[PDB]
């Protein structure tokens, strides 16, 4: 249980800078990303 | 689900008759308890109409006005007469919970400062030990006195899993834009903000249907439970959103936001809303956790057709660790100026763990 | 003359005149202050994918205070070359 | 980027107060503070109505005016007051100005004539610089133990105000002359329509010169050359105006030559002459700039309010200002002679005099070096 916490975070920040750097090629669906972050987070 | 409300101290009924006399006016629903002619929901706090209340001289008060129809000062004395009463009490709030279909929470209205703040004290550690999946929502008020005030608050942060409301910024707001100079007066302003913190509960919207809803959102870690309330109307949503953010709005008397919840009980445009959270963004009037991701959430309400655009802010604000160093720093000095006295320093003990709490969560590296 | 009347009373041909001109020809203040304000402010591989300065447009009809309707869309802030690195010229065109 | 405001002493109440009803006057906003029904951004000065006042016994009347609802006689001891209440008045200026989105600049309406706010304009613009060091302040001083209360608060503008004078005695001329007085509330009337005009780029969206830094940066060459002087000239096209403005009837102020000049016109005027009164005004040799680099004179268009006839604003940089503050000193070493260490006095009347050696300095083909 306490290694396999871990291993979730690691696997699921990896899934969630896949979806900010799709949302984020487009010309809404720009506004999505002010809506992810506010603090300047995720920011690599 | 379904609602309790517990009413303790002269403030708590005061301000809870109060509460009422607000919501059965928003409702169709005559002060003898009988729906008036004239799409609400109101099975929450309401009985099929009977308000789900628990009330503990003023009761007098409240039996002698036209709402018949609608049901010492140190803290040791109040701890000590709960005890005395325990099964008395908690025999009229079994069969509240029982008779009720799913009961969800138990909401408190009381003043930590003299019988409400230790029979407070008392039903906060026996309600968390009868039911521990019962949401335990405190509508706090802040006003031998230090003592008293603290005490309280080493049960509040360990038993009540959720609002401070303290009567400084009250005074002054009454004297700024009021010019009171009065208990019944203070009163208006303080059920206008609890009728509208559950705003999103009374009517069926797309979020924030559950009372874990509200909850859940702001409170990032169970010791991190004190929030604060702002409401300006006392014009588009940028112009609401704006005076929010105002300290001159604040009823609170280096340091940043949490969460924050914004509640629009306006006919507001739909479409604009995501407009002005983007103009906050570029002048940058708010600073958040540098650690943790958070947002800003804003909801719409529709005000009741029987009952102009205003506005409620819910956020958990880092600075609310000041009015705790206010109360801590006089008990000290109450120490040295005067059976065992050792349940004090372990409540003094456990108030400065979340003073340290909070100044090391507004840090780049707050866990751990 | 039924046919030229027919632009200005209808289609505001009037209109599309002196609205180009406040975001192209940059007449509106607030704007080219607040658009060449925003670019300038990075200075490669950044800086060029529309998801900066396909959006920095819209954060910019934001802080211009002068537009917001159906004119002000259609503001393709596009480019037409790939720079690969002290000079005075940085490419990038705007088109209606 | 916001602008807010501050009014010190009886004078800056006043003249500011009128301000605020000219300016509420431009835009469609009722003395209430409500928006009736009747393009301009209105946002700089004005916060959703609110306007970003903070004001420092008159202030009773005021509140009595039908605007309510739009909100000693030593320099040392209108210096003690200011330091008495250091964080208590404080506290306003940090809430008003973190709970603005960018702060641009600080406009100071005050006087310098002996008031308690002469001292209280000293005192906060020293902790202006010490608080907040990327924030520009702009103040509208106003000039006449007189003497005294003059020189002192003309030791700290020099160092502090990175940038306009107004002397209440050729003003009175302009009383007597044109409107024909022979009152305080009198003369402010012309007063706040120089400072209206004065942010006429501000309020209106232009091509150039759309922030405070856009205007004061062309004509202040150096930190220490950093006095202005106005003019105003409608009391028609454009040569009509420009050659009225640089007359000395008309400036409100009591060899030389000019550094830059800024002339704002609000009408409607055709645009294709401007070049040509430019031509006119250079040919007939009617003004006299600087020997030593190329000095020339600038001038941008606006709209005039439409709710409310060509105008025109005039802004100069001129060395004659050097004489005004002569007539001061001179008046200082001769209260010197007649009347805890009187140290200060000293240094002030020092760093002044190298402010007037500055001046008659740059009239010189070498200036440089």
């Amino acid at each position: 249980f306490e290694a396999t916490i871990n291993k979730f975070d690691k696997n699921f920040s990896a899934h969630l800078l896949d979806l900010l750097a799709r949302l984020s090629i487009y010309s809404g669906m720009a506004s999505v990303i002010s809506r992810l972050d506010f603090n300047g987070f995720y920011t690599e | 689900r379904e609602i309790i409300t517990l009413q303790l101290g002269q403030c708590g009924n005061q301000i809870g008759f109060e509460f009422w006399k607000q919501l059965c006016a928003e409702h169709g629903i005559s002060p003898e308890g009988i729906v008036e002619e004239f799409t609400d929901r109101k099975d929450v706090f309401f009985y099929q109409y009977i308000p789900r209340a628990v009330l503990l001289r003023v009761i007098h008060s409240i039996l002698n006005s036209p709402y018949a129809k609608l049901y010492g000062n140190n803290w040791a004395s109040g701890f000590s007469q709960g005890e005395k009463i325990h099964e008395d009490i908690f025999d009229i709030i079994d069969r509240e919970a029982d008779g009720s279909d799913s009961l969800e929470g138990f909401v408190l209205c009381h003043s930590i400062a003299g019988t409400g703040s230790g029979l407070g004290s008392y039903l906060l550690e026996r309600l968390n030990d009868r039911y521990p999946k019962k949401l335990v929502q405190t509508y706090s008020v802040f006003p031998v006195q230090p003592y008293n005030s603290l005490l309280t608050l080493k049960r509040l942060t360990q038993n009540a899993d959720c609002v401070v409301l303290d009567n400084t910024a009250l005074n002054r707001i009454a004297t700024d834009r009021l010019h009171i100079q009065s208990f019944s007066q203070i009163n208006q302003l303080v059920s206008t903000i609890m009728s509208a913190s559950t705003t999103t509960l009374r009517y069926p919207g797309y979020m924030n249907n559950d009372l874990i809803g509200l909850i859940a959102s702001l409170i990032p870690t169970p010791r991190l439970h004190f929030l604060m309330t702002g409401y300006t109307p006392l014009t588009t949503v940028l112009d609401v959103m704006r005076r929010l953010l105002q300290p001159k709005n604040v009823m609170v008397s280096n340091h940043c936001y949490i969460a924050i919840l914004n509640i629009i009980q306006g006919e507001v445009d739909p479409t604009q809303v995501h407009k002005s959270l983007q103009r906050i963004r570029e002048r940058k009037l708010a600073n958040f956790i540098p650690w943790g991701p958070a947002s800003i959430q804003v909801a719409l309400s529709r005000k009741s057709p029987y009952l102009r655009v205003s506005g409620l802010m819910m956020a958990n604000h880092t600075s609310i660790s000041s009015l705790f160093e206010r109360t801590c720093r006089q008990y000290d000095k109450l120490r040295k100026r005067e059976d065992n006295f050792d349940e004090m320093d372990t409540s003094r003990e456990i108030v400065q763990q979340l003073i340290d709490e909070y100044h090391a969560a507004t840090r780049p590296d707050y866990i751990s | 003359k039924a046919a030229v009347d027919y632009f200005f009373v209808e289609l505001h041909l009037e209109a599309h005149y002196e609205a180009l001109r406040h975001f192209l020809l940059m007449e509106d203040g607030e704007f080219a202050q607040s658009l060449s304000d925003l670019l300038f402010e990075k200075l490669p591989g950044e800086l060029l994918n529309p998801l900066v300065l396909n959006s920095v447009l819209s954060k910019a009809l934001q802080c211009s205070l002068h537009g917001d309707t159906p004119h002000a869309s259609n503001l393709s802030l596009a480019l037409k070359y790939l720079p690969e690195v002290p000079d005075v010229l940085s490419c990038l065109e705007l088109r209606y």
